[PDB]
């Protein structure tokens, strides 16, 4: 669940 | 270089067309060519480079996770194809890290931006590895944290995004959920405490990332 | 061949893994290697070959339509990149048509299946072209129609799918909406008239395609 | 609006 884009 | 004969401005233009067409491999190749012209990237161009390569490795990571999951449930076919995807994924990460070290890593925001990228793509290599890789990711993330805390406001989206990905590093990679939680909470709490520092040209990204920090805190607790 | 050293069964196995991973380029390469072993494809294997390549060209066609649309609204950058995507798309179509002619086109259902494919990929080449291409598509579609009407029941999904794509050919390519409508209506009406010929192992595909025939008739009228 | 897959 990291930075989306 | 395959893009050596094309003008920098045309490579940027075509990177934007490739984005519109969802041709992220082409988009990444165009931006690599632009970086190799040797000039610094603007804020808009940095985002194009990030968008391009993160989409390429994203698809490879998703494919790798599928094949790895099938492999754990278990002929050599699954392992072989998983290794094929793994090797291709490592190649893209090596390319990005090569660009960062050779051209891009040398403005506080830009320095943090590229050091965050380095931590991400070392983190992606660590997902398939080692530790010689994790320490490289931590060192990049940590150096980026040092700069952002001194030079950038607590609501700045690059600072916030760095902390979010660094907290994910602590949680998923380092298996250190305590550091992941304190960092994500400190980042969110300090953004709210100085909420007045939101910028007219980036507040949408700041609030987006603040919510993503809260979402992860909800899961991790 | 790049897949020459791999056993046929392992190529089929890896084509299925690539499908699960949404790695359609890899999936297409594995199936090409399987075809090049020189043995006929089963029904399941035919579908894998279709799934693989239709997804590859589908993404290229979608990208081409985006770039073409931008080009019509209008430096040489847009045309150049559109041409790049166009040339790559034509390469995949040439590959598929090469497999069909060299290995696959020689059971009525299988013969119709491959002749339908040939009409599709000539149709895709015609979308970016010419007429030396359209007549090749029509000839393939028409020959496939002749076989299906003589050898296969009116609800057979390969027969239905052939007529649907052939009707789309008439409408979008040949600019013959009258032949597209009569064919789509005749196909649907004859499927309903002999609805009892639905097969226990394919009725879901038949009913799916019958509805898609109705959907197109609704639009075209 | 051709055959989906
Ligand atoms: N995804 C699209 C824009 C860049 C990237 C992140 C990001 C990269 C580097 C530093 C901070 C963030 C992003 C995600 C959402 C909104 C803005 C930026
Ligand atoms: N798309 C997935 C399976 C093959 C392809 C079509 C099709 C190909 C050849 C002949 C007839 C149809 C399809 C689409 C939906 C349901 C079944 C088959
Ligand atoms: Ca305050
Ligand atoms: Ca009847
Ligand atoms: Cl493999
Ligand atoms: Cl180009
Ligand atoms: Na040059
Ligand atoms: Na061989």
């Amino acid at each position: 669940p990291s930075l989306p884009x | 270089g395959a893009m050596g004969s094309m003008e920098r401005a045309s490579l940027i233009q075509k990177a934007k067309l490739a984005e519109q067409a969802e041709r992220y491999e082409d988009m990444a190749a165009f931006m690599k060519g632009a970086v190799e012209k040797g000039e610094e990237l603007s804020c808009e161009e940095r985002n194009l480079l990030s968008v391009a390569y993160k989409n390429v490795v994203g698809g490879q990571r998703a494919a790798w996770r599928v094949l790895s999951s099938i492999e754990q449930k278990s002929g050599p076919e699954v392992r072989e194809y998983r290794e094929k995807v793994e090797t291709e994924l490592q190649g893209v990460c090596d390319t990005v890290l090569g660009l960062l070290d050779s051209h891009l890593i040398k403005d506080a925001e830009s320095r943090v931006f590229y050091l965050k990228m380095k931590g991400d793509y070392y983190r992606y290599l660590a997902e398939v590895a080692k530790k010689r890789i994790i320490d490289s990711a931590r060192s990049a993330y940590q150096e980026a944290m040092d700069i952002s805390k001194k030079e950038m406001p607590p609501t700045n989206p690059i600072r916030l995004g760095l902390a979010l990905n660094f907290s994910v590093f602590h949680y998923e990679i380092a298996n250190s959920p305590e550091e992941a939680i304190s960092l994500a909470k400190t980042t969110f709490d300090e953004a709210m405490a100085d909420l007045h520092t939101l910028s007219e040209d980036s507040y949408k990204d700041s609030t987006l990332i603040m919510q993503l920090l809260r979402d992860n805190l909800t899961l991790w607790t």
